[PDB]
C-alpha cells in the first residue's frame, strides 16, 4: 500500500506478454475477441477492459511482498 | 613575523572553539565569537604567547552529556612532535584524569609518533590535527553540506522505517577531514543535508566504517 | 594556397572525429560495464546488485528525466496554467480576486490526494499561485476592478480571468502530471545515465 | 537532365527520385560479371577427377 | 667562469694552498694564485609583473 | 573476439536481416516496411488456438 | 651556482602559477585567484584567501581536504561545466547517480579496472571487463562463489 | 500567429507543438499529427516548386562594392600593426606576448 499506484510501463509489458503466451497457448478469452488473430492485440484489449487475472507480487529489497490487481493499479 | 602568527593563532582558536561547539562541548559566546582585539589583550607578541602552555585548553567539557567528562587541547611548540612529547602529555592526561584529547601540530607528526599515538591505549583518545587544516573550517565551507551525528536511537528509526542493516548504508572512511572534525567513531552515522538548487534539501545518511 | 588551407581545415577534422569515434566507444563501453548494475527499486531507492544503496531517492527528488517538462524541473506552470485556460474556459463563471484564489488553493490543497505528494512541489505551487494573485491584484488596482463583481466594463475582466473550475483543472493537472513523471521502479538508470553520458 | 528540386518528399536526405521510363529506356543499365573456377587435378596416385 | 690550463687544457678547479686560494688541475702540477677579485655574473631573468587577466 | 566478448557478451543470432535503407514519408512513425523477399525468410513461430 | 637560484623562498611549493582573474559584473568588479596548482590545503590556509568559497578541480585533492561530500559537489560541478562549455545540456540526476555510485564507499573510486573491482564484487563481470585470466585464477585461489545477482 | 521553423517542429528543444501534444494528450495524438505533416509538407512542397540555382548565391554589386572596402580596410589595418610590432613598440595585450 506504500507503493505507487500507478502501473509502469514495465508491469504492463510483462502482463500483456504473459497474457499473449497464455492465449496462444490456447487459454481462455474473457473479453469476446472480434476477429482478432493476434494474441498481443487480445492481451491488450483485456488489459484495456481490465479482466486479466493476473496479480502483480511487487517485492520490496528487504524480503516483504505485496499483491496489487491489474483492476485496482491505475493505467494510462 | 608577530602579525601574521598571531592571526593564525586566532584563528586556530576559533577553529577549535567553532569544533567544540559542532561537538556539543561547553564554550560560551564570549569564546565563541573571539575578536582579534581581545585574543591581543590577552597576547599581542610572538614571544609573550606560550604554545605549549598560553594555549591549551582545559575547560571544554561535555554538558549536554555529562559535567565530569573532560576533553583537553595541546599545542605542540616544535615542528615536529616526539615520543617524549607524546608520553608527557599521555602521563599528563593521566594525572589530571582526562580521556579525549586534541594535539595541533605545527608541521606535521613522524611516522613512530603517529603509530604510537595510534595505538596508545583504548580509554585514551588522542586526535591529531594539522594547523594548516585547522585555519580553515570545514564546516563553513559552501562545499561541505551540514552534517549531523544521530543517536542510536535515529539510526534505529531509520533501520526500522527502511528496512535496512548497518553495512548496507553508505560507507564513510573514519581518516575522512569531516569525520576527524566531528570525532565519530566506527559504527555512529551522520546525517547529510544537501540544499538542491531549490528551496529544498536532500537528507541523506552516511555509516562510519 | 586558400584551398590547401581549407584541406588542411577538413584531414584535421576528419582525423579529430575519428580519434573521437574511437574514443568515446571506449569511454562508453566503460561508463556502461561500470553503471550496469544499479536499478530503481520499488521502495524509491537505488541500491545496485549486491543490495547497497547508492542513493537513498534517484535525484533527490525522484523524478523522470525523461519526462522533464521544464529546464531540469518538473512542469512549467505558466504554460500549464495557460494551457488549462485556453481549454476550459468558462463564460458562466465570474472571476477571482486575490484572497478568493488564495482561499480555494488553500482549501483545494487541503485534500487526501495531494497529502502523498512531495512537499517542494506543494511549495512551488504555492508560490506560483501566490505571484498569479499578486499579478492578479496588481492588474485590479490599476484598471480599478472591483472584488465585487459590479463594474461597468466587462472586459477588463479579460484582463486576468481565472474561475474555480480552471484552478481545480491545473491543480489536479499538476498533480497527475507530477505523479506520472516519477521514476518507475525496476528502469535500468544506472544504464540510461552511461547511454546519457556517452551519447 | 537533372533537376534540383523537392519532389514527393522521397529525397530527404541525401535521396533522389529517378524517373521510370528512364530506367526503362536504358539509362543506369549495368552488368556483373562474375568468374567461376574449378579445377581437376591429378593426385600422387593415377587418378584423376573427371 | 671555467678556465683551463695552458698546459694541457684541463677544466681547472679552485682549492686552497699554503698561502692563498689558487686554481689547479687533476693531471699537472700547474697551478695559478689569485691575486685581485675575480667575478663572475649571470644576470638571472628576473619575473616580470604578472598584469590582470581579463 | 573473445568468450566473454566475443561469445557472450555480444554473439550472433538468427531470423535477422541487415539491408539498405530509403526514405518514405507515406508511413508512421512507428512503421517500418519489410520486403517481400526477406519477409518470405524470416519466419515467426505461432501456435494455434481458438 | 646550478641549484642554488630554484630555491623557493616564499610560496606554497606546489604551486607554480598564480593570476588575477577579474569578472567585471556591472554591480562591482571583483578579483580572484586562478591558480595552476595541486595543493588546495595550503591555498586555503594562505592569509588573505576566503577558504569558505575556494573550489578544486583534482577531485582526489577536494576528497582528501573537505571531505567525500565536498568531492561529490566538486565532480557534480565539474562534469556540468565540461558539459555545458559544449552547448550541450545534461539533466543533473544524471551525474548526481555518478558522482553517488563513485563516492558511495567513503572514497572517490574510478571507473578503470582499479576503480571497478573495489566497488563490484561479481567474479564473471570482472572477469569479462578486462584482466580475465589474471581475476579468474584469483577467484579460484580464493575459492569466492559468485552468486546470479 | 508565427511561422513554423526548427525551433517549434524540429527537435532542438522543449516548446516543441508535438512534444506538448505528447505531454498533453498522449502519444497516438502526437503520432497522428507527425503523420499527417509527413503526408502533407510534401504534397505542398511539390506543388509549389522550391529549387536553388547559382543566381540564389551570386553576390551583388554593393555587396562586392562593401567587400572590396572591408578587405581594403582590414589589409591597411593588419600591415599598420605588422609595422607597429617590428618597427616600434605594439601594445601588448594582458596575458599574452606581443607575437
Ligand atoms: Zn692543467
Amino acid at each position: 500500500r506504500i507503493t505507487t499506484p500507478y502501473m509502469t510501463k514495465y508491469e504492463r509489458a510483462r502482463v500483456l506478454g504473459t497474457r499473449a503466451l497464455q492465449i496462444a497457448m490456447c487459454a481462455p478469452v474473457m473479453v469476446e475477441l472480434e476477429g482478432e488473430t493476434d494474441p498481443l492485440l487480445i492481451a491488450m484489449k483485456e488489459l484495456k477492459a481490465r479482466k486479466i487475472p493476473i496479480i502483480i507480487r511487487r517485492y520490496l529489497p528487504d524480503g516483504s511482498y505485496e499483491d496489487w490487481g491489474v483492476d485496482e493499479l491505475i493505467i494510462t | 613575523d608577530d602579525e601574521e602568527e598571531t592571526y593564525r593563532l586566532w584563528k586556530i582558536r576559533k577553529t577549535i572553539m567553532q569544533l567544540c561547539h559542532d561537538r556539543g562541548y561547553l564554550v560560551t559566546q564570549d569564546e565563541l565569537d573571539q575578536t582579534l582585539e581581545e585574543f591581543k589583550a590577552q597576547s599581542g607578541d610572538k614571544p609573550s604567547e606560550g604554545r605549549p602552555r598560553r594555549t591549551d585548553l582545559t575547560v571544554l567539557v561535555a554538558h549536554n552529556d555529562d559535567p565530569t567528562d573532560q576533553m583537553f587541547v595541546f599545542f605542540p611548540e616544535e615542528p615536529k612532535v616526539g615520543i617524549k612529547t607524546i608520553k608527557v602529555y599521555c602521563q599528563r592526561m593521566q594525572e589530571e584524569n582526562i580521556t579525549r584529547a586534541l594535539i595541533v601540530v605545527q608541521q606535521g607528526m613522524t611516522p613512530s609518533a603517529k603509530q604510537s599515538l595510534v595505538d596508545m591505549a583504548p580509554k585514551y583518545i588522542l586526535e591529531q590535527f594539522l594547523q594548516q587544516e585547522l585555519l580553515i573550517n570545514i564546516t563553513e565551507h559552501e562545499l561541505v553540506p551540514e552534517h549531523v551525528v544521530m543517536t542510536k536511537e535515529e539510526v534505529t528509526e531509520l533501520l526500522a522505517r527502511y528496512k535496512l542493516r548497518e553495512n548496507q548504508l553508505p560507507r564513510i572512511q573514519a581518516g575522512d577531514p569531516v569525520a576527524r572534525y566531528f570525532g565519530i567513531k566506527r559504527g555512529q552515522v551522520v546525517k547529510i543535508i544537501r540544499p538542491s538548487e531549490t528551496a529544498g534539501r536532500y537528507i541523506t545518511y552516511r555509516l562510519v566504517q | 594556397t586558400e584551398f590547401f588551407f581549407h584541406t588542411m581545415a577538413g584531414r584535421e577534422g576528419l582525423v579529430d572525429t575519428a580519434v573521437k569515434t574511437a574514443e568515446t566507444g571506449y569511454m562508453q563501453r566503460r561508463l556502461v560495464k561500470s553503471l550496469e548494475d544499479l536499478c530503481s527499486q520499488y521502495d524509491l531507492t537505488v541500491r545496485s546488485s549486491t543490495g547497497d544503496i547508492i542513493q537513498f531517492i534517484y535525484g533527490g527528488d525522484g523524478l523522470d528525466p525523461a519526462a522533464m517538462e521544464g529546464k531540469d524541473e518538473p512542469l512549467e506552470f505558466k504554460r500549464v496554467l495557460d494551457n488549462i485556460k485556453a481549454v476550459f474556459p468558462c463564460p458562466s463563471e465570474p472571476a477571482l480576486s486575490k484572497n478568493e484564489l488564495i482561499l480555494t488553493t488553500e482549501s483545494i490543497m487541503k485534500k487526501s490526494e495531494f497529502l502523498c505528494c512531495q512537499d517542494s512541489f506543494l511549495q512551488e505551487i504555492k508560490k506560483f499561485i501566490k505571484g498569479v494573485s499578486e499579478k492578479i491584484k496588481k492588474t485590479r488596482d490599476k484598471y480599478g476592478i472591483n472584488d465585487n463583481g459590479t463594474t461597468e466594463p466587462r472586459v477588463l475582466y479579460q484582463l486576468d480571468r481565472i474561475t474555480p473550475t480552471q484552478v481545480e483543472k491545473f491543480l489536479e493537472t499538476c498533480r497527475d502530471k507530477y505523479m506520472r513523471a516519477q521514476m518507475e521502479p525496476g528502469s535500468a538508470v544506472g544504464a540510461l545515465c552511461a547511454q546519457s553520458i556517452g551519447e | 537532365t537533372v533537376a534540383v528540386m523537392s519532389y514527393s518528399g522521397y529525397d530527404i536526405e541525401d535521396a533522389l527520385v529517378l524517373n521510370k521510363a528512364s530506367l526503362d529506356r536504358g539509362f543506369g543499365r549495368c552488368l556483373v560479371y562474375k568468374n567461376a573456377k574449378c579445377t581437376l587435378k591429378r593426385y600422387t596416385n593415377q587418378t584423376f577427377d573427371k | 667562469m671555467l678556465l683551463f690550463c695552458p698546459g694541457c687544457g684541463n677544466g681547472l678547479i679552485v682549492e686552497e694552498g699554503q698561502r692563498c686560494h689558487r686554481f689547479a688541475c687533476n693531471t699537472c702540477p700547474y697551478v695559478h694564485n689569485i691575486t685581485r677579485k675575480v667575478t663572475n655574473r649571470k644576470y638571472p631573468k628576473l619575473k616580470e609583473v604578472d598584469d590582470v587577466l581579463g | 573476439q573473445g568468450r566473454f566478448r566475443g561469445n557472450l557478451s555480444g554473439k550472433r543470432v538468427d531470423f535477422s536481416g541487415r539491408t539498405v535503407i530509403s526514405p518514405d514519408p507515406n508511413l508512421r512513425i512507428d512503421e517500418v516496411a519489410v520486403p517481400v523477399h526477406v519477409a518470405k525468410i524470416l519466419t515467426f513461430p505461432e501456435k494455434v488456438n481458438k | 651556482k646550478e641549484d642554488l637560484p630554484k630555491v623557493v623562498v616564499q610560496g606554497i611549493p606546489e604551486v607554480s602559477r598564480a593570476v588575477i582573474h577579474i569578472d567585471e559584473q556591472s554591480g562591482k568588479e571583483k578579483y580572484k585567484l586562478l591558480v595552476e596548482g595541486d595543493n588546495l590545503r595550503a591555498v586555503m590556509a594562505t592569509h588573505g584567501v576566503k577558504g569558505t568559497r575556494t573550489t578544486s578541480n583534482n577531485t582526489y585533492e577536494v576528497e582528501k581536504t573537505l571531505g567525500i561530500e565536498a568531492a561529490r559537489t566538486t565532480i557534480i560541478n565539474e562534469i556540468q561545466y565540461t558539459m555545458v562549455n559544449h552547448g550541450m545540456s545534461i539533466d543533473r540526476r544524471h551525474v548526481m547517480l555518478l558522482s553517488d555510485l563513485m563516492t558511495y564507499k567513503g572514497e572517490v573510486l574510478g571507473i578503470t579496472r582499479f576503480g571497478l573491482a573495489k566497488m563490484k564484487e561479481s567474479v564473471l563481470m570482472l572477469a569479462s571487463f578486462e584482466k580475465t585470466a589474471d581475476h579468474l585464477f584469483d577467484a579460484a585461489y580464493f575459492g569466492q562463489k559468485d552468486s546470479v545477482c | 500567429s508565427g511561422s513554423m521553423d526548427k525551433g517549434t517542429l524540429g527537435s532542438g528543444s522543449k516548446n516543441n507543438i508535438f512534444y506538448i501534444l505528447l505531454r498533453d494528450w498522449g502519444q497516438n495524438e502526437a503520432a497522428d499529427a507527425m503523420s499527417r505533416l509527413a503526408r502533407l509538407a510534401p504534397v505542398y512542397l511539390s506543388n509549389r516548386g522550391f529549387s536553388i540555382g547559382i543566381g540564389d548565391v551570386t553576390p551583388g554589386q554593393g555587396l562586392l562594392k562593401a567587400k572590396y572596402e572591408l578587405l581594403n580596410a582590414g589589409y591597411k589595418k593588419c600591415d599598420e600593426y605588422i609595422e607597429a610590432l617590428n618597427t616600434g613598440k605594439l601594445q601588448q595585450q594582458p596575458g599574452c606576448t606581443a607575437e
